[PDB]
C-alpha cells in the first residue's frame, strides 16, 4: 500500500514495534529466505537524520564494505519504509555477490542424484569434482584419440535448471537441456559434438605436427591461428574456418617488404589452383610454390623482444630497453609506454627521477629511472 | 522588393530579448544557449550589416530605436564577440552609427558611446590587477603580450588535462570534472583560433576514467563540423577518439560524405578518391566498430536506391583506399577479416582483397572464373555454415572494384563461345535474388546478344538502329552497359557512339548514369593502368559533351 500504515506490515512482516509510538521496530528481516537481526530506533520525531540502527554480527559481515552506503542512506533516505525496502535491496547484492559462503542444497535429492548419475555415466569419465560439488569435469575421447574436457557448474537446484557447460571448442556449443535430460544426454551431445568437428582437428593436427608453428606456442583446442615460420625471418599467418577447414584459408605474411612481395605475387597467381580435397599443407606448399621448414629453430624461437604493453618494436627511436627482474617474465618494455602504465596504477609511489610498481604481466617489483 | 523589413522586424524582437536574457553568460544556462544559438545571431547581424549599410546614420530612425541596446548586449557577452566573424560585423554596424559632422548632442553623445563600446572591445583592462601593474612598469602595451600570455595559458591547461589523463586510479589531485566541462565548452566559440588547437587535441585524447560523458555534445559537434570543412586541422588521433566516442558525429561526418557524391562532385571520382583520402575516414575504418558503423550507412542507402551505380562507386572508392590502410599500419596483430566482413565465408573475402594491379591482364580471365564458381556456391548451394543470403554475398562483391567492372570486358574478350560461370556472375552482379528461372532466361538473352555483338564487331562499322533491334524490361540496364563497353572496345566504336548515346539518354537519369558509368571506368583504367588510348579519348570527348547535356 501506499501509506505506511498497512505497506509496512506488508513489506516487512517480521519487523515489530515495540513502543506505542511506533519508534523502535525490533525483530527480523527477509532477503532470499533468510532473517536477519535487527533492531532500530528513532527520535522523538520521525526524522532519520539521527538514528540508532543495530545488527547482528551475521548482518554486518554482510553489509561489510557497504557500510559507507547504509550510513548514508541513513541520513539521505525520507521515510523508514523505503529505507527498509532500500536496505533489503541492498542486502540481497551483498548476498548475491559472495553466493560462495552462502547456500544449502537439497541433499535427499541431490547428493544422491548426482552420484547415482555419475555412476550411470561410468567412473571412467569422472575426472574432477569440486569441495562445494558445484563445478565438475568430465572427459571424452575422439575416435582419432584426443582427450577433450568439459566443465559444468551446477547450481542449488541442479536437476531444475540448466547447469553452466564450459568446453573449450571452437564452434559454440549448444546442449538441449530438458528437466528430463542428465549428465548422460549432456555428455551424448558433447560427444556428437566432438565428432563434427573432427575434420578441423584433423587439419590442426597436421599442422602441428609437421610444421613449426609459432604463436599458439602449446596451442589450445580453441584455437584457429597458427602463426607458420618459412624461410627465416618471415611468417605466414593462417586462420581456418571450422565449419569448411580443408577450403581456403585467411593467409597473410609478415616480415621482411622485399622478401614477402614475390611470395604475395606467386600467392596471387596460384589461389586458383586451391583444391579443398587435399589436405592444408598440400594444398599451400603448390600454391604458394615452396616448401617449409620442419623445425628449422627449435631452442631460440623470436622470443617477443617487444613493448608488452604497445606491442611495437621501435616506439619513437626508443628500443624495448626497461625489462623486468625476473626469470618467468623477462619481458621487455618501453620508457613512456611503462612510465604512463605505472603512473597509473594505485600501488605506486614515486622518488626523485625513480618509479617503483608492479610488472604488468607478473606483478613483481619493477623499477623505472627517467 | 518583398519584405525589406517584416522578417527583420520580428528577429529584432526575438534577439534584443535574448541578448537581455543572456548578457555575459557567467553561468552555466547562459553559456550553454549562447554556444546554441550563435550561428543564427552571426547571420542576423549580416543582414543587419547590409540594411543599416546600404542607408545612412543620424537621419533615419527606423530601428535606431534599440540598435545601441543590441550592440551594447552583444559586446559584453564575450562568447558572441569570440565566434568566427561576428566582432568584425558588431564593429562595421557601429562604424555605419558614426557621425563626421555631428549637430544635436545626441549624435555627439552616440559617437562618445561607440568609442566607448569599441574600446572596450579592443582595449579594457577587465583582467587581474597586478599583472596590468607589473607590466606598465616594464613598458608593455597590451598587444605584445597578449599573445604569449594565451599561449602559455593554453599549454598550461593542456598540460593539466594530461596529467589528469595519467592519474587514471591514484589517490591525488582529481582534476575537478566541472572545468572539464567548462573548458568544452568555452573551446567551442573559439576554435576557428589557431592559438587553442593545442587544448582541443589534448581534450580529445584525454578522455579519463569517468563513465559518464563529461563533455557535451554541443563541443563534439563544434569539432566535427570544424574538421569536415578544413577549418581546424587537428592531427588523426583527436578525430579518431572524437569517432569513437561520439556516434552520432561519425553519422554526421559520413553523411556529409553522401552529399558530396549525391550533390556536388557526382561522378567525379578523383574530387571524391581526394575527399576520402584527405578526410580520415579510411585511416579511422582500421577501428573495427567504426567499419561496421560506416558500412551500416552504406548499406542503408544501397537499399533505399535498388542498387544505384553511383553508391556502389563510392563504396569501391572507399574500400580501396581502407584496403592500403589496413595493410599500411597493422603489421603484427591485426583484425581477422572476418571481423570487418562478418556473414560471408571469409575465404570469398580473401580472393577478393587480391589486387588486379598483381595479376597479368591475361590471368584474370581464370581468377573471375574461380570466383564466379565460389560465389555460385554461397548463394545457390546456401546451406548452414555460409552467408546469411544472396543479398549479403553481393553487398560483399560490390565493396570490390576491379574485380566487379572487367567482367563484361572479358567477355568480350573471350566472346567467341562465353563461359557460362562468366555468364553467372555478370548476371548475378545486375541482379540477385531471382531464382534460377530468371537468372537462366537473362544468360541466355545475354549469351544470344553477346552472339549478335561478336558478329556485329568483326562486321564493319554499322548503324545504331541495329542495335535497337537486340536491345528491344528488367534486363536493360544490363544490356546497355554492355552495349557501351562494346562501344569502348570494339575499334568499330569511335565512330557511332554519339549515334546509340543519344538513342540511349532518354531521360537525364540514364544519361547521368552513363557518365557516372563512363568516370567510373576511366579511374578504374587509370588505376590498373590497362589503357587503350582509342577508349581514353573516345570516353574523354564523349564525358565532355555528356557533361553538358546533365
Ligand atoms: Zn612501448
Ligand atoms: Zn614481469
Amino acid at each position: 500500500m501506499a501509506v505506511t500504515e498497512a505497506s509496512l506490515l506488508r513489506q516487512c512482516p517480521l519487523l515489530l514495534p515495540q513502543n506505542r509510538s511506533k519508534t523502535v521496530y525490533e525483530g527480523f528481516i527477509s532477503a532470499q529466505g533468510r532473517d536477519f537481526h535487527l533492531r532500530i530506533v528513532l527520535p522523538e520525531d520521525l526524522q532519520l537524520k539521527n538514528a540508532r540502527l543495530l545488527c547482528s554480527w551475521q548482518l554486518r559481515t554482510i553489509l561489510s564494505g557497504y557500510h559507507r552506503i547504509v550510513q548514508q542512506r541513513m541520513q539521505h533516505s525520507p521515510d523508514l519504509m523505503s529505507f527498509m525496502m532500500e536496505l533489503k535491496m541492498l542486502l540481497e547484492v551483498a548476498l548475491k555477490n559472495r553466493q560462495e559462503l552462502y547456500a544449502l542444497p537439497p541433499p535427499p535429492q541431490f547428493y544422491s542424484s548426482l552420484i547415482e548419475e555419475i555412476g550411470t555415466l561410468g567412473w571412467d569419465k569422472l575426472v574432477y569434482a569440486d569441495t562445494c560439488f558445484s563445478t565438475i569435469k568430465l572427459k571424452a575421447e575422439d575416435a582419432s584419440g584426443r582427450e577433450h574436457l568439459i566443465t559444468l557448474k551446477l547450481k542449488a537446484k541442479y536437476p531444475a535448471e540448466s547447469p553452466d557447460y564450459f568446453v573449450d571448442f571452437p564452434v559454440p556449443f549448444c546442449a538441449s537441456w530438458t528437466p528430463q535430460s542428465s549428465l548422460i544426454s549432456i555428455y551424448s551431445q558433447f560427444l556428437a559434438a566432438i565428432e563434427s568437428l573432427k575434420a578441423f582437428w584433423d587439419v590442426m593436427d597436421e599442422i602441428d605436427e609437421k610444421t613449426w608453428v609459432l604463436e599458439p606456442e602449446k596451442p589450445p583446442r580453441s584455437a584457429t591461428a597458427r602463426r607458420i615460420a618459412l624461410g627465416n625471418n618471415v611468417s605466414i599467418n593462417i586462420e581456418v574456418d571450422p565449419r569448411h577447414p580443408t577450403m581456403l584459408p585467411e593467409c597473410f605474411f609478415l616480415g621482411a617488404d622485399h622478401v614477402v612481395k614475390p611470395l604475395g605475387i606467386k600467392l596471387s597467381r596460384n589461389i586458383h589452383l586451391w583444391d579443398p580435397e587435399n589436405s592444408v599443407l598440400q594444398n599451400l606448399k603448390d600454391v604458394l610454390e615452396i616448401d617449409f621448414p620442419a623445425r628449422a629453430i627449435l631452442e631460440k624461437s623470436d622470443f617477443t623482444m617487444d613493448c608488452g604493453i604497445c606491442y611495437a618494436y621501435q616506439l619513437d627511436g626508443t628500443i624495448p630497453d626497461q625489462v623486468c627482474d625476473n626469470s618467468q617474465c623477462g619481458q621487455p618494455f618501453h620508457q613512456i609506454c611503462l612510465y604512463e602504465w605505472l603512473r597509473g596504477l594505485l600501488t605506486s609511489r614515486q622518488s626523485f627521477n625513480i618509479i617503483f610498481g608492479e610488472c604488468p604481466y607478473c606483478s613483481k617489483p619493477i623499477t623505472l629511472k627517467m | 522588393m518583398a519584405q525589406d523589413s517584416v522578417d527583420l522586424s520580428c528577429d529584432y524582437q526575438f534577439w534584443m530579448q535574448k541578448l537581455s536574457v543572456w548578457d555575459q553568460a557567467s553561468t552555466l544556462e547562459t553559456q550553454q544557449d549562447t554556444c546554441l544559438h550563435v550561428a543564427q545571431f552571426q547571420e542576423f547581424l549580416r543582414k543587419m550589416y547590409e540594411a543599416l549599410k546600404e542607408m545612412d546614420s543620424n537621419t533615419v530612425i527606423e530601428r535606431f530605436p534599440t540598435i545601441g541596446q543590441l550592440l551594447a548586449k552583444a559586446c559584453w557577452n564575450p562568447f558572441i564577440l569570440a565566434y568566427d566573424e561576428s566582432q568584425k560585423i558588431l564593429i562595421w554596424c557601429l562604424c555605419c552609427l558614426i557621425n563626421k559632422e555631428p549637430q544635436n548632442s545626441g549624435q555627439s553623445k552616440l559617437n562618445s558611446w561607440i568609442q566607448g563600446v569599441l574600446s572596450h572591445i579592443l582595449s579594457a583592462l577587465r583582467f587581474d590587477k597586478e599583472v596590468a601593474l607589473f607590466t606598465q612598469g616594464l613598458g608593455y602595451a597590451p598587444i605584445d603580450y597578449y599573445p604569449g600570455l594565451l599561449k602559455n595559458m593554453v599549454l598550461s591547461l593542456a598540460s593539466e588535462l594530461r596529467e589528469n589523463h595519467l592519474n587514471g586510479f591514484n589517490t591525488q589531485r582529481r582534476m575537478a570534472p566541472e572545468r572539464v566541462a567548462s573548458l568544452s565548452r568555452v573551446c567551442v566559440p573559439l576554435i576557428t583560433l589557431t592559438d587553442v588547437d593545442p587544448l582541443v587535441e589534448a581534450l580529445l585524447i584525454c578522455h579519463g576514467r569517468e563513465p559518464q560523458e563529461i563533455l557535451q555534445p554541443e563541443f563534439f559537434e563544434a569539432v566535427n563540423e570544424a574538421i569536415l570543412l578544413k577549418k581546424i586541422s587537428l592531427p588523426m588521433s583527436a578525430v579518431v577518439c572524437l569517432w569513437l566516442r561520439h556516434l552520432p558525429s561519425l553519422e554526421k561526418a559520413m553523411l556529409h560524405l553522401f552529399e558530396k557524391l549525391i550533390s556536388s562532385e557526382r561522378n567525379c571520382l578523383r574530387r571524391i578518391e581526394c575527399f576520402i583520402k584527405d578526410s580520415s575516414l579510411p585511416q579511422a575504418a582500421c577501428h573495427p566498430a567504426i567499419f561496421r558503423v560506416v558500412d551500416e550507412m552504406f548499406r542503408c542507402a544501397l537499399l533505399e536506391t535498388d542498387g544505384a551505380l553511383e553508391i556502389i562507386a563510392t563504396i569501391q572508392v572507399f574500400t580501396q583506399c581502407f584496403v592500403e590502410a589496413l595493410e599500411k599500419a597493422s603489421k603484427q596483430l591485426r583484425f581477422a577479416l572476418k571481423t570487418y566482413f562478418p556473414y560471408t565465408s571469409p575465404s570469398l573475402a580473401m580472393v577478393l582483397l587480391q589486387d588486379p594491379q598483381d595479376i597479368p591482364r591475361g590471368h584474370w580471365l581464370q581468377t573471375l572464373k574461380h570466383i564466379s564458381e565460389l560465389l555460385r556456391e554461397a548463394v545457390e548451394d546456401q546451406t548452414h555454415g555460409s552467408c546469411g543470403g544472396p543479398f549479403e554475398s553481393w553487398f560483399l562483391f560490390i565493396h570490390f572494384g576491379g574485380w566487379a567492372e572487367m567482367v563484361a570486358e572479358q567477355l568480350l574478350m573471350s566472346a567467341a563461345e562465353p563461359p557460362t560461370a562468366l555468364l553467372w556472375l555478370l548476371a548475378f552482379y545486375y541482379g540477385p535474388r531471382d531464382g534460377r528461372q530468371q537468372r537462366a532466361q537473362t544468360m541466355v538473352q545475354v549469351k544470344a546478344v553477346l552472339g549478335h555483338l561478336l558478329a556485329m564487331s568483326r562486321s564493319s562499322s554499322l548503324s545504331a538502329q541495329d542495335l535497337q533491334t537486340v536491345a528491344g524490361a528488367p534486363a536493360q540496364q544490363l544490356i546497355r552497359h554492355l552495349l557501351l563497353n562494346f562501344l569502348l572496345w570494339a575499334p568499330g566504336g569511335h565512330t557511332i557512339a554519339w549515334d546509340v548515346i543519344t538513342l540511349m539518354a532518354h531521360t537525364a537519369e540514364i544519361t547521368h548514369e552513363i557518365i557516372g558509368f563512363l568516370d567510373q571506368t576511366l579511374y578504374r583504367w587509370n588505376r590498373l593502368g590497362i589503357e587503350s588510348p582509342r577508349s581514353e579519348k573516345l570516353a574523354r570527348e564523349l564525358l565532355k559533351e555528356l557533361r553538358t547535356q546533365v
